[PDB]
């Protein structure tokens, strides 16, 4: 499902020995986290100059020629729950993105949460295991469409 | 000899106090503007 859908668009970030994060091509924007350190792969999308955000913990830029393939529409139209994912299915019950136990580790701090129609909805950043079920600190888009952050208590980046 | 002694608060002419205080108040006004826009940025990051 989503594993094939986000393929060749979710470019991983190297820790110089392994992968420590993922980078997304959203609206011509090379979105990668700031806490994820290292060098991004490829050369078409690696030699660009990125601009820090430091309030949303992302970094953005532009692609020179890949606009024909930089096709990941972001959408804030979001019914509450039942969304696909790289690993499984995520739930947006009670206005909060939720995941079952265990899944999610280092190397998985930058991959998108897709829609039912292949539209990027969320870009995961970290998580916390508390309450009834664990929750995620994640950058999304609100009802008005402005970039917003949703973060639990004690949500260290996994 | 002079009947009085010079004072720094007096020997500087009133128009020169006006010019120096005008430049200093301009600098302080731009600092106040910077703190105002920093407060506005804090309001926006509280809003998000």
């Amino acid at each position: 499902m989503c594993m094939k859908l986000e393929s060749d668009k979710t470019f991983p970030i190297m820790l110089n020995g392994q992968v420590n994060g993922y980078a997304c091509v959203v609206g011509g924007r090379l979105m990668k986290p700031l806490h994820v350190e290292g060098k991004i792969d490829n050369e078409q999308l690696a030699a660009v100059k990125l601009k820090k955000a430091s309030m949303y913990d992302l970094e953005y830029g532009d692609v020179p020629q890949n606009m024909k393939s930089d096709t990941l529409q972001y959408t804030s139209d979001k019914p509450p729950g039942f969304y696909n994912w790289h690993h499984g299915a995520v739930q947006y019950e009670n206005g909060r993105f939720t995941v079952p136990r265990g899944v999610g580790g280092k190397g998985d701090s930058g991959r998108p949460i897709l829609d039912n129609r292949g539209r990027v909805v969320a870009i995961v950043l970290g998580g916390a295991n508390e309450g009834t079920r664990t929750a995620l600190s994640v950058v999304t888009w609100n009802q008005k469409g402005v970039t917003i952050k949703d973060t639990p208590e004690g949500s260290e980046p996994w | 000899p002079h009947k009085v002694d010079q004072e720094f608060q007096a020997a500087v002419s009133k128009t020169s106090w006006n010019w120096l205080l005008a430049l200093f108040g301009g600098a302080s006004s731009l600092i106040v503007v910077g703190l105002i826009v920093l407060v506005c940025s804090s309001m926006l990051i509280n809003t998000r």
